[PDB]
């Protein structure tokens, strides 16, 4: 309810002063390379994504099992990132 | 009493980021050995009223979009946004207590980058949507280092509410135990918010030959970035000891660390020349990332190793 | 594809304005097309109207940063097919200003070659200087920039009284204002990220493509005109030509660095050896004669009249005479057929045959390391296009 | 009614004239004067007019250097690209009326052949104080504007 | 003589190595940097409160023209157009005839400030001191015409400015 | 900086009052006292202070009167008369 | 002067205090004088609807103590 109004707010304001400013398909031949910076991006957001309930796990009795599991998908996001730099996946030229 | 709240957060902030266009101007102008705006006003105090009038009343482009529904859309979602990532800042209460709050402004940022791009395809150029992609690029390849490093910095927190970050600093700033972290984040935010050196749509744009008001909100949208930012990075890393009695004790010592961090920088852009646009790549997917990644590593395993693990509550 | 490089930066630049036409694939550079003559402004016709003295400021609109440095080379060029000989101070004059000049051309040279690259704070510590320096231009001549100073014969006017202690104080402070603008560069990461292997140049293609100045010194080639076929008084005076190693652009950078801190180090020289004396050739046929002789002697009232006029008539020959110009080798190709007017008078401007290497030293570049590129050339369109 | 139009160009005026955002064309030696006027010792800047703006952001276009037959259609479009109200600053002998190649087959015989223009700074160059003269005397004239008054008597 | 400006072979004893790790990785020099910007803006600017201050000039300075007289009054000009002669800009016409007391004076005398130079070549060349240069240059006008001037508006300009050109003449006259 | 503090108090002193020191602040932006070199007819007022760098060691406070015209607000370097231009500019020392 | 920047900084330092001191001013005016209460979870959430029983005024913040026993 609070959350609410104070979003219409924002997003209310926000259209009141531009309306104020206002009034009162082919194939671009972007590279390949930009699109697979943001492909990139993705799959690093999505592991990222299981990374984050990280400062709950730390609570769990079962440390030994969560501290393996915790490094070994941060290791995966550090061999994605290897594999893509050895395969000149980050080179620009 | 809600809805007077609301306004005495936007307002103040709105008036805020319009004089820093002045506090800009002047901190520059020392830093070169001149002034800057120094005859609109004593001290140029009346510059960014000029400013903000001249613009409104100034004429538009006439661009001809190619979508004038996402020709507005843009702008309307880029102040927006801004206004929306201040309402969870504890200064020290925030205007609404989110129990997830670190998790709302990471979500909400994450949008941030869809003005950019609604304003490349209403261009209607496609020098204009290249530089748009170029932008988008840059942002969401920063915003992967901003959430590692945030993530690992919330594992001596405890918690995704900002208000533990008060009670994790109590008798510390967390910029000690995480100093490396803590020179990523800063920089991250520079590029983030597309700041020099990595002003890059600001110098590229000034290349190409081809590529008022709509430009005023944009702008103001930018700057409430830039000082969300170090309003940010200062509870992160700088928190300030809250005293429930004397809360205005906290706000006078959190503002000024945030102009501090805010007034660096201005201090940065006056310092260094641009970075090349592969080169500031190769900043974030060869040395910062395969550190924060590193870092990451060791800060899940810090707290577990000396017994320092922070309370989920 | 096909891109075309603004006409100037957004910020206020004085260097005049490119067509570039650019072939990319990615992020690389395929090709430049410089499209020039967008400040072609015929002077090259026009001072074959003129004579001898009349087209003398023409060249001071030339390379329009190395002003009193482009009046030497035309005073030089015309008193070799006069062969008359200028009077020795006013030698020592002429290289006086003429490495105040180099200050003046290198200032602007690497401080806008930062300020494009984005470091634009130099640019403002080290105009305070530039300022500074207008100030004896306009002392001596009464004009900040295009002063007409230097003429064949010698110089218009001598120093006024109190001039050299001051050009004395300000070269005191100058090298701790060139530290500052290292302190910003010199071991910045990116300034050299922008610099360091950027437009590279082997020596034997800067020699066949016709480069001179610092574009053949960064690549070791160890050449200068004021060493090996020096001019005025340049024999006179100790100084180290810097040599660059790896032909780059940052090379280049730290040529012209040491060569602003070698120019005060021959100002300091002038300013200890200037010799007493006139000013101008006591010969007034070619220089004209005091005023005071002008109000009160029959000849030199006469020759005062025909030099306003018709001018000097100089010997029918062709000569081509070049110093070594901040921007690199200014030289002059200047015809006579024996009257009072130049027959034909071709500019050599170092900038053109610079400008026509951007092509090669761009291959295989950036887009934003053609803009380096251009900057280490240090390109004034004044005198690419006369 | 006439004292709110007359206060109400009063202000627009001032906000008009104390935010003047230049576009220069650095075209010859006179954007050499132009560059000392930004620089600390006159700091332009310090009067609201920026350093850097962009042509569709700017307010008032500075042709400070020589015009050329080649050069002049490039500039009349970006003076076209310009959001009004738009001043024109011509600036030093080349740009007023061609000056020392008023003669030449390539060379306009002034910039005012292809825009209009609202202040002429004379000079070759004209110092960088002399052209600041010239800044303030374009704010005198913007502060002399009466467009509400003039629209109110319609 | 030369010198090599980078010509310097890094030392790779680990202690020069760990040196330039320690730089890589905290900054250094980036840090260094900060500083000579930090201590500028403690420094005092170098701007001048213009109108109210002003660049400093000497008598030497080539602003706006002017024609001058005698301390009778009479004009210093007699027409004999060295000036019209020696301008490189052709900027000065010129037209003369015998005045009605015989005097050699002249009719037309017209300067277009759009071409000229402001070089200063007339003042050199005249042989009375008649036309010269004098200190003002802040005289920018709102139309072309206005810079187009006719004897009348020079020799205002001499009467209006004479008391201080005389002393810049006065000041300068003996280096010339 | 207890001195710094006083030296700025002296200066709305030295301008006569509070009323005096707003009217030069909003008139030239500027609040230093100098010494009244002197005062031509049209009510200009010329100041010099040495211990000023060079180019701010003399200045003029403009008249709110000339010609006719109300210049309290509206001035320009074109007001100074030739007699004072030569020492305003440096070209000399003595007014 | 440097110190001649600091009004700039002054003003948008002032803009920024605003809301910091504004929350805190009105919670205390919107809860008795008291911080609000935090609820995040189940647990003080439903201590926060008991305390607007127990109260009888159905106000969380009006507490009342051994004055009931
Ligand atoms: C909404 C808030 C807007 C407040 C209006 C700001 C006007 C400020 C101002 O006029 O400064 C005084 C100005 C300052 O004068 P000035 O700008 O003309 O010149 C000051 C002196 N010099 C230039 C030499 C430094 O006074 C005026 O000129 C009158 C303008 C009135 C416009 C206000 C309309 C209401
Ligand atoms: C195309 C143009 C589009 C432009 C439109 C504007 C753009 C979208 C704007 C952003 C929308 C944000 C909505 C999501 C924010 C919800 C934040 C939240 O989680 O709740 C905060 C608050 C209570 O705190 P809470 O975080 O829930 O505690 C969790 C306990 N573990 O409160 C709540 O939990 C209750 C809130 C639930 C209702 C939120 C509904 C959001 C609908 C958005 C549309
Ligand atoms: C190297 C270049 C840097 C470039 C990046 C810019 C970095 C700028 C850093 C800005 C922050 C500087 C610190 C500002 C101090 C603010 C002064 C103040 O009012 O607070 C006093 C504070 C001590 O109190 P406190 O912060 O509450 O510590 C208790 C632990 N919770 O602090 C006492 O001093
Ligand atoms: C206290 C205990 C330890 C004490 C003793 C010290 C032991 C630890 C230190 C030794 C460990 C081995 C270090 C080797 C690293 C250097 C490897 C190398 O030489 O390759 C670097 C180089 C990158 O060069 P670049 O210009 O950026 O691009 C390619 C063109 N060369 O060429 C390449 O292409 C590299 C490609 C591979 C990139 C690897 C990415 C790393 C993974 C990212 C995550 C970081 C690690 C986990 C988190
Ligand atoms: C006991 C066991 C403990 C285990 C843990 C121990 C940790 C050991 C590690 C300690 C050192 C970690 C350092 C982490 C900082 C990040 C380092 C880094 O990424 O810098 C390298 C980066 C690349 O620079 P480059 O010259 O190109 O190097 C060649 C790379 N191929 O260079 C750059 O980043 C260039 C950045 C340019 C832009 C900077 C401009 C601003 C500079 C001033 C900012 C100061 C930061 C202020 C912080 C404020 C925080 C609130
Ligand atoms: C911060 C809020 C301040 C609100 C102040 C409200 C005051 C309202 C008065 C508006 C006066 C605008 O004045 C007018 O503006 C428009 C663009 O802005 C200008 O531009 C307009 O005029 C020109 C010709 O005159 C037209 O060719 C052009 O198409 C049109 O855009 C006018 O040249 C200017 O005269
Ligand atoms: N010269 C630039 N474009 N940069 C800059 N400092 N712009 C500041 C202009 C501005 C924009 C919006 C507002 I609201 C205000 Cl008050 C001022
Ligand atoms: S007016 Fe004079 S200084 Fe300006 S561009 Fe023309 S010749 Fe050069
Ligand atoms: S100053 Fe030079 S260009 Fe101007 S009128 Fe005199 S001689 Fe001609
Ligand atoms: S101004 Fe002097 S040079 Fe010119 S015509 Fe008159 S007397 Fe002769």
């Amino acid at each position: 309810m609070n959350l609410m109004l104070a979003l219409l707010t924002n997003f209310t304001l926000a259209t009141l002063l531009v309306i104020i400013a206002f009034w009162l398909s082919a194939r671009l031949p972007f590279s390949m390379k930009f699109f697979l910076v943001a492909i990139t991006f993705l799959l690093f957001d999505l592991e990222i994504a299981l990374l984050l309930p990280l400062p709950w796990a730390s609570q769990t009795a079962n440390l030994n099992t969560m501290l393996t599991m915790a490094l070994f998908l941060i290791i995966l996001l550090a061999v994605s990132l290897a594999y893509e730099w050895t395969q000149k996946g980050l080179e620009w030229t | 009493m809600f809805m007077i709240n609301i306004l005495m957060l936007i307002i103040p902030i709105l008036l805020a980021v319009a004089f820093l266009t002045l506090v800009e101007r002047k901190v520059l102008g020392y830093m070169q050995l001149r002034k800057g705006p120094n005859v609109v006003g004593p001290y140029g105090l009346l510059q960014p009223i000029a400013d903000a009038i001249k613009l409104f009343i100034k004429e538009p482009l006439r661009p001809a979009t190619s979508s004038a529904s996402m020709f507005i859309l843009a702008p309307i979602m880029a102040l927006g946004l801004a206004l929306t990532m201040w309402i969870p800042l504890p200064m020290p209460y925030p205007l609404i207590n989110m129990n997830l709050g670190v998790l709302f402004m990471l979500a909400m940022s994450s949008l941030a980058v869809y003005s950019i791009l609604w304003s490349g395809w209403a261009s209607n150029s496609k020098y204009a949507l290249i530089g748009a992609l170029r932008a988008v690029a840059q942002t969401i390849s920063y915003e992967v280092t901003l959430a590692i490093i945030l993530l690992s910095v919330l594992l001596m927190s405890g918690s995704f509410t900002l208000s533990t970050l008060i009670t994790t600093q109590e008798q510390m700033w967390l910029i000690l135990p995480a100093w490396p972290l803590a020179m990523m984040w800063f920089i991250s935010t520079l590029a983030e918010t597309n700041r020099a050196p990595f002003d890059l749509t600001e110098g590229e744009s000034e290349l190409v030959s081809g590529f008022a008001g709509p430009f005023a909100l944009f702008f103001m949208a930018e700057y409430a970035n830039i000082i969300m930012m170090n309003i940010f990075t200062a509870i992160l890393f700088l928190g300030t000891s809250h005293n429930p009695h004397m809360p205005e004790l906290y706000t006078i010592n959190f503002t000024i660390k945030s102009l501090l961090l805010t007034m660096s920088f201005l201090w940065i852009r006056a310092s260094y020349p641009r970075f090349r646009y592969d080169q500031l790549m190769h900043l974030l997917w060869k040395n910062f990332l395969p550190l924060t990644l590193a870092l990451c590593m060791w800060h899940v395993s810090l707290p577990i190793l000396t017994s320092g693990i922070p309370p989920q509550t | 594809s096909n891109l075309t490089l603004n006409f100037g930066p957004q910020h206020p630049a004085a260097h005049g304005v490119l067509r570039l036409v650019m072939e990319l694939s990615g992020e690389m550079v395929r090709k430049c097309d410089p499209h020039i003559g967008l400040l072609h402004r015929g002077t090259e016709k026009l001072i074959e109207y003129k004579t001898y003295l009349q087209a003398l400021p023409y060249f001071d609109r030339l390379d329009y940063v190395s002003m009193m440095c482009n009046e030497q080379a035309y005073s030089l060029a015309v008193e070799k097919l006069l062969n008359i000989r200028p009077p020795p101070r006013a030698q020592w004059i002429r290289v006086l200003f003429g490495e105040i000049t180099r200050l003046l051309n290198h200032i602007m040279a690497v401080t806008t070659h930062a300020l494009d690259i984005g470091a634009m704070t130099p640019f403002f510590w080290m105009f305070e200087e530039r300022e500074k320096m207008f100030e004896f231009y306009e002392r001596v001549s009464g004009a900040r920039m295009h002063a007409a100073y230097v003429r064949p014969g010698g110089v218009h006017q001598d120093l006024p009284l109190g001039l050299m202690d001051d050009i004395y104080e300000f070269s005191k402070n100058f090298s701790l204002r060139i530290d500052e603008l290292e302190e910003m560069l010199t071991n910045n990461r990116i300034w050299r990220n922008r610099t360091v292997d950027i437009g590279i140049v082997t020596a034997e293609d800067a020699l066949n493509y016709g480069f001179s100045g610092v574009m053949l010194r960064g690549s070791g080639i160890q050449w200068d005109l004021r060493k090996t076929q020096p001019y005025d008084v340049y024999d006179q005076v100790e100084f180290d030509v810097p040599i660059g190693s790896r032909g780059d652009c940052y090379d280049r950078y730290l040529c012209r660095v040491e060569e602003m801190r070698q120019s005060i180090r021959i100002i300091s020289q002038c300013l200890n050896k200037m010799p007493p004396g006139e000013i101008k050739v006591d010969d007034a046929k070619v220089s004209p004669p005091k005023r005071a002789e002008m109000k009160t002697s029959m000849e030199s009232l006469i020759h005062h009249f025909k030099l306003y006029t018709e001018g000097y008539q100089v010997p029918p020959g062709a000569t081509y005479t070049a110093i070594e110009a901040p921007k690199g080798e200014f030289g002059v190709y200047l015809v006579s057929d024996g009257s009072s007017r130049p027959y034909r008078c071709k500019i050599k401007a170092p900038g053109f045959a610079h400008l026509a290497g951007l092509d090669k030293m761009s291959k295989g570049h950036m887009l934003a390391d053609v803009v380096a590129i251009i900057g280490t050339q240090d390109i004034v369109f004044g005198e690419v296009d006369r | 009614g006439e004292y709110v139009v007359a206060k109400l160009d009063d202000l627009i005026n001032w906000a008009r004239r104390s935010s003047l955002w230049p576009m220069t064309f650095g075209l010859a030696c006179c954007a050499v004067e132009m560059m000392h006027m930004a620089a600390p010792r006159y700091d332009m800047d310090r009067f609201g007019v920026v350093f850097r703006a962009s042509p569709r952001q700017s307010d008032v276009m500075i042709v400070a250097g020589t015009l050329t037959n080649k050069m002049a259609p490039a500039l009349r479009k970006v003076y076209d690209q310009m959001p009004e109200p738009r001043y024109v600053v011509s600036m030093g002998s080349c740009a007023n009326g061609g000056g020392y190649y008023h003669y030449s087959y390539s060379v306009v015989r002034g910039c005012d052949r292809i825009v209009p223009v609202d202040i002429y700074v004379p000079g070759c160059p004209p110092t960088a104080e002399a052209l600041l003269y010239g800044i303030l005397q374009l704010q005198k004239k913007i502060k002399r504007e009466k467009r509400l008054r003039i629209w109110y008597r319609r | 003589t030369y010198k090599y400006v980078n010509l310097r072979e890094p030392s790779m004893d680990m202690k020069s190595v760990t040196d330039r790790a320690a730089q890589t990785l905290l900054w250094t020099e980036l840090i260094r940097g900060l500083g000579m910007t930090l201590s500028y803006l403690f420094r005092e600017p170098a701007t001048i409160n213009y109108p109210f201050e002003k660049g400093p000039l000497s008598p030497r300075f080539r602003g706006e023209h002017a024609l001058r007289r005698y301390p009778s009054g009479e004009e210093r000009c007699i027409a004999c157009k060295l000036c019209e002669a020696v301008c490189p800009a052709q900027a000065i016409t010129i037209e003369a005839e015998p005045r009605a007391d015989g005097s050699r004076r002249t009719t037309r005398y017209d300067i277009d400030m759009t071409k000229c130079i402001y070089c200063g070549f007339c003042q050199e060349a005249c042989p009375v001191d008649a036309i010269v240069e004098g200190p003002n240059f802040e005289f920018s006008t709102e139309t072309h015409e206005e810079l187009l001037y006719n004897k009348e508006k020079l020799l205002n300009n001499g009467d209006k400015w004479e008391a201080e050109i005389a002393a810049n003449i006065q000041a300068d006259y003996l280096y010339r | 900086l207890l001195q710094v503090l006083k030296r700025g108090l002296q200066q709305v002193s030295g301008h006569g009052g509070l009323r005096g020191y707003l009217r030069v602040l909003f008139r030239a932006n500027d609040v230093r006292v100098g010494t009244l070199v002197g005062e031509d007819k049209y009510g200009n007022k010329y100041y010099e202070d040495n211990k000023q760098f060079f180019g701010r060691h003399r200045w003029v406070i403009y008249t709110t009167e000339m010609n006719g015209k109300n210049t309290f607000w509206d001035v320009d370097g074109s007001m100074v008369p030739p007699e004072w231009h030569r020492w305003l500019h440096c070209m000399t020392d003595d007014p | 002067m440097w110190f001649e920047v600091l009004p700039g900084i002054a003003v948008m330092g002032v803009c920024l205090f605003i809301p910091g001191m504004a929350t805190a001013r009105i919670h205390r005016f919107s809860n008795g004088g008291k911080e609000k209460r935090v609820a995040h979870y189940p647990y003080q959430w439903y201590l926060m609807e008991r305390d607007r029983r127990v109260s009888g005024v159905n106000r969380s913040y009006v507490s009342k103590g051994l004055e009931n026993i």
